[PDB]
RNA sequence: UACCUGGUUGAUCCUGCCAGUAGCAUAUGCUUGUCUCAAAGAUUAAGCCAUGCACGUGUAAGUACGCACGGAGUGAAACUGCGAAUGGCUCAUUAAAUCAGUUAUGGUUCCUUUGAUCACUUGGAUAACUGUGGUAAUUCUAGAGCUAAUACAUGGCAUUUAUCAGUGGUGACUCUAGAUAACCGCCGAUCGCACGCACGGCGACGAUACAUUCGGAUGUCUGCCCUAUCAACUUUCGAUGGUACUUUCUGCGCCUACCAUGGUGACCACGGGUAACGGGGAAUCAGGGUUCGAUUCCGGAGAGGGAGCCUGAGAAACGGCUACCACAUCCAAGGAAGGCAGCAGGCGCGCAAAUUACCCACUCCCGACGCGGGGAGGUAGUGACGAAAAAUAACAAUUUGGAAUGAGUACACUUUAAAUCCUUUAACGAGGAUCUAUUGGAGGGCAAGUCUGGUGCCAGCAGCCGCGGUAAUUCCAGCUCCAAUAGCGUAUAUUAAAGUUGCUGCAGUUAAAAAGCUCGUAGUUGGAUCUUGUUUACUUUGAAAAAAUUAGAGUGUUCCAAGCAGGCCGCCUGGAUACUUCAGCUAGGAAUAAUGG
RNA sequence: GACCCGCCGAGCAGCUUCCGGGAAACCAAAGUCUUUGGGUUCCGGGGGGAGUAUGGUUGCAAAGCUGAAACUUAAAGGAA
RNA sequence: CCCGUCGCUACUACCGAUUGGAUGGUUUAGUGAGGUCCUCGGAUCGGCGCC
């Protein structure tokens, strides 16, 4: 099958080698994961020693962390938007590491108001919970939070439509999971504008 | 080349085991264990070829399976266990208690112990780890994971521990003008004291060792292992412990004691 | 893969000029002189001290007080001494250069029971070791070249079974008896 | 032992080769009494294979309702577990590849061993067994009736990211630990013994985020023969590098996508050849070398040719499968089964290579294991590959005599798993001691006949020079002599000889030879000078360089080649040392030769 | 300036010598060479086959450069 | 003493029409068994129409 031998290859002067042995299972390859976006399908993979690696095949779902503050939560995963691999993989939708898609920005607005008390995404009985009645002695305590809950301008805009802009830090295709975390700051600024001018 | 070898032949066996050619054509292959395969002796050499307690490798295995011998406090019916270095042979039939140490020429000596030895032994640490729940381990030359040792003790120190419990009683720093026994040939078995260390970062360290008589040789950080405090050594020492007579020397000394 | 040796190495070298007559006439000498059997055990002592000073030859190039050529030295010299061939007053490497053929020759079996009287000549030596009759402190010793030192000389003798010493007669003594 | 001799001429001194000479290793010829060892279908065919065998495995401790044997127990069979990935064989492939030294995984995976760490006694299937069957045929299996589990299934860490701080570390962590936000296997339904006080001891088996051992995998530095009638090569479709993945046990153009246009080479790249596996080594050698290394040790590779996989810790496995290719077997013609470069044996190929033997007793290995298995191995048979020891007479009288013995032979012992052999030893066994030593030579080189008979440039001899044309010292023979000797010739390759391949160390006026001449890059080599009275190269020291082989210490294997054992009247001694180029590492020297301020 | 008498450097040569070398003829270099090493390039390996075959390259051509093997031979050759 | 042509016999390579022939190795472009992976497929049978 796949060989990721490396007697295969050239020579660095440019002459080909020729092989003494055929190809061996120490140095096998295996087909890509391809990853697409849909319900959570995963093959177990035996592997050298035997070990497993969980191929994801289709995931809906990932650990996205947030990072200015500290929230990581199991979002629903959108769409991709973009590759710096190939322009090919976000029109296939699929996940790879280091790839910018769109999550569910339900969980990490669902946090922040029930942390800083304060509407982050906005423009029903749980937004009456949000003004909640309590101690003054517990209010003191959110009032406080509130003088450093302001948010930066790009991700308030971002809380409007449901979608956060995440980088996916994991392998789907070694650890069948598509962790990653919220893309932002400097990071954030430099794909929107590639996103805009794409 | 598929997988592990489990032969060893005669020719390409360590030379200090002393074995013969025209006797077999496989020689004893010593499982795994503690100690690695070229600096350990087998249980059925130490027993048949050493101690003439058995005269073929079935003998070796009616004595073994009667459980009658014990390494480092623990019965072994294996005929094929390492038995490195420092480790207690402990036969309580016969009454008699070993310990492999190297002589002069580099070979595990007959060495035997008293009763009130046998209980401990010498043990060189080779890596400290921290496990989990902040908890230190230690690992010795013989493959024993200590918990919890004395914060004092570093990678390369000896430490003392109790065959019964396997607790570190005591232990031996590491520095200028302790004994140590060289065990990395052309000076393995040579016992004195540390003079000087040559740190070579992302190299190994050279050590220069001096003997009793005032011999100063080098050898290998990986190949010291600290014997006692000062020049008092914590192990009892077979005939000849560290000198390692020249060949003048040594014929002088065989025909004088004609 | 079998439990041998395959160690093995010639005792003798054939000479260059095969038909010069200085040396067949020398070799012959030195056969009927010791009783020997063939050209090849002349070629035999001749290889044996041509590797004798060979390993002279390597000490003597050597500093006077290196430790190889004075541990190897009174080995080489301990040997010499102890077969009969060098003499004790001669206890340098210098010395090992002026031995012969004939020193080595001297110290073989059939010519010590040859001077010990006990055979009447150096052919009478050979059958008379071969045929089992002579030992070396009570070991009988079937070979010619059996090269006797000196803590061996004093104790060659018959054998304990020989008709010549005390032991019953052959069977040539003992079928002429019952005859008459 | 740092060695030469014949041959060109009428003669001479030369150049020079031919031939002689001595090892070696294959074949072969003749001959061959004993004994210690011992190579042995590698060379041409990695050609093809009848048949037999070479991998199996059970403890008090996974599963025992086969009376199969039995007062529970002992067991077939079978399930489960493990091994079958080691060994053995071959040298086809392979020329910076393999391999060797060095070394890195802080870029990794590891069954086992070792030390750490750790009740609702549940559910329903199945083999053996019972029974019914099919096919010409297979170690083919179907259907039904049962019944077990250490089989199957049920009943805070680890795993994946993000943030913060800086317990033990290393030359150097994005290390080991810790604290947060979450994400989403492991935490014992097992077995034996001992039986004591609801609690209890000793084990077996089993878990791995760990260590450890056996080691894999892939890198670092340096090192390979011949070839220029191979001078430029690589780069579509990865060549070189960058970025992000994917993939793998991990690092890496391993792969993909987007960019960059690189990378290698007269210091010989690329291409071609190898009757090339590499190395440890072998032969031959004053030094220097030349040649060899299929071949018992290490590493690699392959199992007719490729390719693709299963299972498992480990295989791209073939005494495992699935294809195609080559070849071939049984058929009832529907189908089925094949891989000897495993041990013997057979065919073929050839100049060229042995028994279809015996045992697991030794050496070790595997398995549930003290108990089983092993064509691994050992043993014997064949064996003038080769190496060691060593008979074929000795003595005395004058041709004649008594002595002495091994060959041979056996009453037996010993040897060994059982034997054989050797050794030990009764009896017996030598005068032509017929118990018969041959193999090549007798012109020279080259030790040995002006001998006799025959042949008559014929037949033949002759490595070379030559001999033979009727008295041949050379041929065919008798006699005699010489050389080595249980060995001695022949053919071929190879080494010394060859200072006739040259570094040591040759030659080029006329013997073979210096370009017609000059310029010129690389290459090679370069004045003197700096303390006398940074970068390297070099030298010295230490570590390393596996054993076996070689050198060599000790030791009466009867001596010896060998072996590593063996002394002493339980007892004390060995199982040494040296060498291992180059590169790398280390500590001194600072002349010589470069380089820098 | 011409000539005469010397010296120095450069060069074409000559001769006498037992400098030494060489197989010798001969050579002040063809010496300093078994007492063998200043540096460096090209090049020879018995005589034939043969500067032939083939391949490449150069040229309008003639030919130049590079350049074998099978096979054959015990001499070929130098100086005297 | 000796050279060459010619003639005779033998041997060895060389040139040579024959889109000569036979193997081996690199490959361009087609066809492509078999396994693996992925997406589907749901013959079947166990439990409670769904799993």
């Amino acid at each position: 099958g796949i060989s990721r031998d490396n007697w295969h290859k050239r020579r660095k002067t440019g002459g080909k080698r020729k092989p003494y042995h055929k190809k061996r299972k120490y140095e096998l390859g295996r087909p890509a994961a391809n990853t697409k976006i849909g319900p959570r399908r995963i093959h177990t993979v035996r592997v050298r020693g035997g070990n497993k690696k969980y191929r994801a095949l289709r995931l809906d779902a990932g650990n996205f962390s947030w990072g200015s503050e500290c929230c990581t939560r199991k979002t629903r995963i959108i769409d991709v938007v973009y590759n710096a691999s190939n322009n090919e993989l976000v029109r296939t939708k699929t996940l790879v590491k280091n790839c910018i898609l769109l999550v569910d920005s339900t969980p990490f607005r669902q946090w922040f108001e029930a942390h800083n008390a304060l509407p982050l995404g906005r423009k029903p009985e749980e937004e009456e919970i949000l003004n909640k009645k309590r101690s003054k002695k517990t209010q003191k305590k959110y009032e406080e939070r509130k003088k450093t809950a302001k948010i930066s301008p790009l991700l308030e805009e971002q809380f409007q439509q449901g979608k956060l802009l995440a980088c996916i830090a994991s392998r789907p295709g070694q650890c069948g999971r598509a962790d990653g975390y919220v893309l932002e700051g400097k990071e954030l600024e430099f794909y929107l504008r590639k996103i805009k001018a794409k | 080349a598929r997988g592990p070898k489990k032969h060893l032949k005669r020719v390409a066996a360590p030379k200090h085991w002393m074995l013969d050619k025209l006797t077999g054509v496989f020689a004893p292959r010593p499982s795994t264990g503690p100690h690695k395969l070229r600096e350990c002796l087998p249980l059925i050499i130490f027993l048949r070829n050493r101690l003439k307690y058995a005269l073929t490798g079935d003998e070796v295995k009616k004595i073994c399976m009667q459980r009658f011998i014990k390494i480092d406090g623990k019965v072994r019916t294996d005929i094929t266990y390492p038995a490195g270095f420092m480790d207690v042979i402990s036969i309580e039939k016969t009454g008699e208690h070993f310990r492999l140490v190297y002589d002069t020429k580099g070979r595990f000596a007959v060495h035997r112990i008293t009763s009130e030895e046998a209980k401990y032994k010498l043990c060189k640490v080779r890596k400290t780890w921290v496990g989990t729940k902040g908890i230190p381990h230690l690992v010795t030359h013989d493959a024993r994971t200590i918990r919890y040792p004395d914060p004092l003790i570093k990678v390369n120190d000896t430490i003392q521990i109790d065959l019964e419990t396997g607790k570190i009683t005591d232990f031996i720093k590491f520095d200028t003008g302790n004994l140590c026994m060289v065990t990395g040939g052309a000076n393995l078995g040579r016992i004195g004291v540390i003079t000087n260390r040559e740190r070579h970062p992302g190299s190994f360290d050279v050590v220069h060792v001096k003997d009793a008589n005032g011999n100063n040789f080098a050898t290998r950080l990986s190949n010291i292992f600290v014997i006692g405090k000062g020049n008092k050594p914590w192990i009892s020492l077979p005939r000849g412990k560290g000198i390692r007579l020249t060949i003048a020397e040594e014929r002088d000394k065989r025909l004088a004691a004609k | 893969p079998v439990a041998r040796t395959w160690v093995c190495r010639k005792t003798y070298v054939t000479p260059r000029r095969p038909f010069e007559k200085s040396r067949l006439d020398q070799e012959l000498k030195l056969i009927g002189e010791y009783g020997l059997r063939n050209k090849r055990e002349v070629w035999r002592v001749k290889f044996t001290l041509a590797k004798i000073r060979k390993a002279a030859r390597d000490l003597l190039t050597l500093d006077e007080k290196d430790p190889k050529r004075l541990f190897e030295g009174n080995a080489l010299l301990r040997r010499l001494v102890r077969i009969g061939v060098l003499d004790e007053g001669k206890m340098k490497l210098d010395y090992i250069l002026g031995l012969k053929i004939e020193d080595f020759l001297e110290r073989r079996l059939q010519t010590q029971v040859f001077k010990l009287g006990l055979a009447k000549s150096i052919h009478h030596a050979r059958v008379l070791i071969r045929q089992r009759h002579i030992r070396v402190r009570k070991q009988v010793v079937n070979i010619p070249s059996f090269i006797v030192r000196l803590d061996s000389q004093k104790h060659i003798d018959f054998s304990l079974r020989s008709p010549y010493g005390g032991g019953r007669p052959g069977r040539v003594k003992r079928k002429n008896a019952k005859k008459g």
